[PDB]
RNA sequence: ACCUUACCUGGCCUUGACAUGCUGAGAACUUUCCAGAGAUGGAUUGGUGCCUUCGGGAACUCAGACACAGGUGCUGCAUGGCUGUCGUCAGCUCGUGUCGUGAGAUGUUGGGUUAAGUCCCGUAACGAGCGCAACCCUUGUCCUUAGUUACCAGCACCUCGGGUGGGCACUCUAAGGAGACUGCCGGUGACAAACCGGAGGAAGGUGGGGAUGACGUCAAGUCAUCAUGGCCCUUACGGCCAGGGCUACACACGUGCUACAAUGGUCGGUACAAAGGGUUGCCAAGCCGCGAGGUGGAGCUAAUCCCAUAAAACCGAUCGUAGUCCGGAUCGCAGUCUGCAACUCGACUGCGUGAAGUCGGAAUCGCUAGUAAUCGUGAAUCAGAAUGUCACGGUGAAUACGUU
């Protein structure tokens, strides 16, 4: 949980969505049933022109108050061991202990 | 392997080396570190020297190692044997 | 167990002979909850029986079972330096069981083409007197008169 | 005609405001066709308690989300728009359908 | 005319009428042969007919739904049992001799945390 | 023995939630954030004021908070010049427009939160354990309060070696779900490491 | 796989990727360029913006100077918080009184009884507290409320589908209640607490299961989730980037999965679940491929549409005890999908090959009823990646004389 490494997820996010359109369009030509070789191979070049840290697939989603990388829930958007400081203060809203 | 739809895989500055290097034929190798590049037909006879985690080892490429990749030809672990 | 408190379950449905032991002894050779199965088994091998000869193939079954249960079974007991064995009468429904347990496992060793029919083979040859599981009742029989001494 | 759903993460209050607009309801005249409860859905997890290597050391959460449903047959006073901010007042989520 | 009756068992429910008739039988719309094939489930499912030896006098119309092949016939039976009884309520003690108007509360138990099923454990090597 | 958050176990069943809103898949994790930011911004400024319970309520794209304190006049002052900055800066924070209100808590005393606050400053003030633990019970005790536990950990005065002391009065049933225990816990950081204070607070029994 | 990442090799920054304080100079942005592995640097068509007390200012961007920032660096034997363990074991104490010179004792000992320091009866002790039990969730029976997207008993039509009109009967869903209390009877018992049986009931003796962890123990675990006392680095123990590593392999151990087959393997015909997830999503019908899959775009912010065909079981045919129509490892060739990118190092598909394995030494583990055994389904994490984890149903046993 450097502060770094939550300083450099942060610049990621943005760079990834700066951009965000310009890789759907290419992804539609690369994958075009019908698209000439040609089209295939432009926008093959035009996208791996892109800088490298501009992908989805690099995001690593961390808590939002400790970044921590392991033990994420997407529901909340806490890890592990704060979404239970949480629930236990009764902040999250619906959440209880249950037996069923 | 990489799917059909895309034949090859080629970074942009190493195809462009590869490029180059026909106008004068091969003297010289090519300093890469592009381990993930398939060799193409069209780049044989040769003298690569890719990255290996500590150096560059020279590989000259013949037509029998056209379909692989150039991290193929670089061993990154050692183990000269327990015995 | 400690406190005694065991109660005995009522589970019993024979359902084309009506014969209430025939039950157990499916419940004895099904495996891993597989009831149709072992069903099967036990109704091929009574038909193998009946095709064989004129006799009855459940009043062979009990037959069998009668010429199989032991009348008294040894226990072990160390005495403080070795190990005696000493003998006692089986209970009633100790002798059923026993019966058939050794009767399936048996059954399961011999060799021939399905397990039908080497049911079918141990229930005619135990029904004299021949089988391995009758002379496992022989020797379990000399091995608790010959520790007669301790009895009781 | 005009439908309702509602939608709480527990029942006394959604009890309250489905009670509420069935009452207000039969005071305006119209006809209500009953309240039905559509089944509520249960999500569950499941979490390590410990700061460091303990496994069977867990610990269980759930929320539930409780579904009613109304509609209105007959209807000449449009009101229960006009408690938009009494007819939901905390925590229920509510959807108009047949505006 | 006609009796109604509830059977539950193991998570199934069964719907059964009784009318006047001549034991026709129909569970789903389709015969009790087609629906229970070569087992137990057909004397589970009649078993009360025949203890109470109205067999052949009672038509049944069934509506089963959830749960296993067994679980089904034992909603079978417990809804007949019922129907039965609220026919001609004189012969509760029969049944009841019988154990039929009991309901079997048997569940499947739920799974434990750090176990592997409901009871089974890890092999424990203490070394 | 471990034992388990009295608050968290009584949820649903004595106690309430602090945040009660309904939210969706697509802005839940949003509106959790936003309340637990601002609880903390709220709770970080305003410390001098003795807050204890601030209430999050969130109609549809609006939001209420609710503080209770044992100082109004210190929140509102000379007609509240800090009440309107409060709540332009609380607007800015979350996306919707914020309404506040502030309900005073009577008894301060008598809040388990506040009595850890005051029991953290004291042992900040170097105030011996001993004299803050007793008079914080005595105080609690002689009105209401039908039961009461605390229990301060540590490096307790300046001792190289931390150890746990804990006084009670009355009855505290822990395992009673009836029990309308109230339960706080606060760190004080003192000038040797922290010191951790825990109080528990039974007013009594609830029927029906 | 890159990222995670904390490690290695090399390239590169020094108020710095991030905070506040000072100063000077300008908006932010958008420009599809070149060099480089990239970090980065040099070029770069466009409007130089907003609010104006027109003195200027805000946000944002860039450069300098210091106080600084920064550290997944050390100490868990300086700590907070959180957790395991004994142990869901039935115990651990206090106030007043009394006994002893004192440490201490009494209460809390004794006869019964209980799952229980549970209760009764006696008693220099009289009371209280934390534990036990009850309150909580779920499952098992019944009633009221309500009948849509759920249901179809009765009626009408029906292309024979709850498909339609319609119905409030039923199943079901979900809120409120009833019910189980040793309540009634016989016997024993100090005619007490209680124990053994019986009737009624869906359920009988804390009905089944779960949550609930007393005072303390182990200087138990965590400084790497977070927080933090002291110590340590500040041209590096800080920060940025590209390759590699965490996947190595003469060996040893722990936990699983698949088998060694005939209660079985293949082919054909057919029946019955629960639970859950889907708008940066699920992803149908039709069509194209042996296949993984590709095109397509309907429906759904969901009791409505999708994921989505449950499997074992049953019926028919074949194999006939063979290292085999068993077993599937390994390797060769050819592909699909995700992803900037499947060499190190992904998951699947087709064709071929077809290993060890014939029920396992000394030793050792789990399980008492819907349990063990066995069969399948779903979700979290997640671009892709589960034989693990957590849940869900189907079929369904053997045994307990007893405390040596
Ligand atoms: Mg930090
Ligand atoms: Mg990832
Ligand atoms: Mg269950
Ligand atoms: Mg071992
Ligand atoms: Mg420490
Ligand atoms: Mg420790
Ligand atoms: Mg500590
Ligand atoms: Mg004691
Ligand atoms: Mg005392
Ligand atoms: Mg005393
Ligand atoms: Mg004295
Ligand atoms: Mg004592
Ligand atoms: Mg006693
Ligand atoms: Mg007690
Ligand atoms: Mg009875
Ligand atoms: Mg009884
Ligand atoms: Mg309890
Ligand atoms: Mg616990
Ligand atoms: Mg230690
Ligand atoms: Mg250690
Ligand atoms: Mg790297
Ligand atoms: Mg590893
Ligand atoms: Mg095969
Ligand atoms: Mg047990
Ligand atoms: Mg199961």
């Amino acid at each position: 949980a450097k502060e770094s490494m939550k300083n450099r997820e942060l610049k990621r996010q943005l760079t990834v969505a700066k951009y965000a359109k310009k890789r759907a369009e290419l992804k539609a030509i690369i994958a075009n049933p019908n698209s000439s070789a040609e089209e295939r191979w432009n926008a093959q070049v035009a996208l791996q022109k892109q800088p490298r840290d501009a992908s989805a697939s690099r995001l690593r989603n961390r808590c939002r108050l400790t970044g921590r990388p392991h033990g994420f829930y997407r529901k909340f958007g806490l890890s592990r061991n704060k979404l239970r400081e949480a629930a236990m203060r009764g902040d999250v809203p619906g959440l209880v202990k249950a037996s069923w | 392997p990489r799917s059909l739809k895309k034949g090859p895989f080629i970074d942009l500055h190493l195809l462009k080396k590869v490029e180059v290097a026909v106008e004068k034929n091969d003297r010289k190798p090519i300093k890469t570190w592009s381990r993930r590049s398939m060799i193409l037909p069209h780049m044989v006879g040769l003298t690569i020297a890719v990255h290996n985690g500590r150096q560059h080892v020279p590989v000259l490429v013949n037509e029998d190692m056209v379909g692989h990749k150039l991290g193929e030809f670089a061993a990154t672990r050692t183990y000269r044997g327990h015995a | 167990p400690r406190r005694r408190v065991a109660a005995k379950r009522e589970v019993l449905a024979d359902p084309k002979y009506g014969s209430q032991i025939l039950a157990k002894f499916m419940n004895h050779v099904m495996e891993s909850g597989k009831k149709a199965v072992a069903e099967r088994i036990v109704y091929g091998a009574l038909d193998k029986v009946k095709e064989r000869g004129k006799a009855d193939p459940l009043e062979t079954f009990e037959k069998a079972l009668d010429a199989i249960a032991p009348l008294v079974e040894v226990k072990s007991r160390r005495v403080g330096g070795a190990t005696y064995q000493v003998p006692v009468e089986v209970r009633p429904s100790r002798r059923n069981a026993l019966a058939m347990r050794w009767l399936v496992d048996f059954a399961r060793k011999r060799g021939e083409k399905s397990m039908a029919l080497r049911l079918a083979g141990e229930l005619l040859d135990a029904a004299e007197g021949k089988g391995a599981a009758v002379k496992k009742r022989e020797d379990v029989h000399r091995m608790a008169e010959a520790n007669k001494a301790f009895s009781h | 005609q005009i439908r309702i759903r509602l939608k709480a993460f527990d029942h006394r209050l959604i009890d309250q405001s489905t009670q509420e607009i069935v009452e207000t309801a039969k005071r305006t005249g119209a006809q209500v066709r009953g309240p039905i409860p559509l089944p509520t859905r249960k999500e569950r997890f499941t979490v390590l308690i410990s700061p460091h290597v303990n496994k069977d050391a867990r610990d269980q959460y759930e929320i539930r989300t409780h579904k009613r449903v109304l509609d209105i047959v007959q209807p000449t006073d449009k009101t229960v728009d006009a408690l938009m901010k009494l007819d939901l007042a905390a925590g229920v989520e509510v959807q108009i359908s047949l505006g | 005319t006609q009796n109604y009756g509830t059977g539950r068992r193991k998570t199934a429910t069964a719907r059964v009428f009784l009318r006047p008739g001549t034991g026709k039988i129909s569970i789903n719309n389709r015969g009790l042969d087609q629906f229970f094939g070569r087992e137990t489930a057909r004397m589970v499912v009649r078993q009360p007919l025949e203890l109470t030896e109205t067999v052949e006098k009672f038509d049944i119309f069934v509506t089963v739904v959830g749960g296993g092949v067994s679980g089904q016939a034992g909603a079978i039976r417990h809804g007949i049992t019922r129907a039965l009884i609220e026919y001609d309520e004189t012969l509760r003690s029969s049944l009841r001799k019988a154990g039929y108007v009991t309901r079997d509360a048997r569940e499947v138990e739920r799974k434990k945390v750090g176990l592997r099923k409901a009871r089974k454990r890890p092999q424990y090597s203490k070394r | 023995g471990q034992k388990v958050h009295p608050n968290g176990i009584r949820l649903g069943i004595v106690k309430e939630h602090t945040s009660v809103w309904y939210a969706d898949r697509k802005n839940y994790a949003d509106y959790l954030f936003a309340d637990l930011k601002v609880r903390e911004y709220l709770q970080d400024k305003l410390k001098s004021a003795s807050v204890s319970r601030i209430d999050i309520h969130r109609p549809a794209q609006t939001a209420r908070i609710t503080i209770h304190t044992a100082r109004p006049g210190i929140v509102i002052g000379k007609k509240g010049e800090d009440v309107e900055k409060l709540r332009q800066d609380l607007t800015k924070q979350m996306g919707v427009p914020v309404h506040i209100n502030i309900e005073e808590i009577r008894k301060p005393e008598l809040d388990a939160m506040l009595v850890a606050q005051s029991v953290a400053q004291q042992l900040e003030r170097r105030v011996m354990f001993r004299r803050a633990m007793k008079r914080a019970v005595q105080n609690a005790m002689r009105i209401g309060a039908k039961g009461i536990k605390i229990q301060v950990s540590g490096r307790l005065g300046g001792a190289e070696i931390a150890r746990t002391e804990w006084y009670r009065e009355g009855r505290v049933p822990l395992h009673t779900l009836r029990a309308d225990i109230d339960y706080a816990t606060y760190e004080a950081h003192t000038t040797y490491g922290v010191i951790g204070v825990k109080v528990w607070i039974f007013k009594g029994e609830v029927i029906g």
